């Protein structure tokens, strides 16, 4: 049921969590935010780090 | 960064 990401879709595939603990979305599909692999260090979503 | 695989 829950939706995520900037695309407002259900979970699928590999997803990353915003490192802003105040993020209102938290989880993002890799493809939606241009990722190919897990970031090894910090990662902030396009809404938190515009 | 944290990730998950669904
Ligand atoms: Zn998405
Ligand atoms: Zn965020």
């Amino acid at each position: 049921e829950p939706t995520y990401c900037i695309c407002n879709q259900v979970s699928f595939g590999e997803m990353v969590a915003c490192d802003n603990n105040a993020c209102k979305i938290e989880w993002f599909h890799f493809g939606c935010v241009g990722l190919k692999e897990q970031p090894k260090g910090k990662w902030y979503c396009p809404e938190c780090a515009t | 960064a944290r990730t998950k695989q669904t």
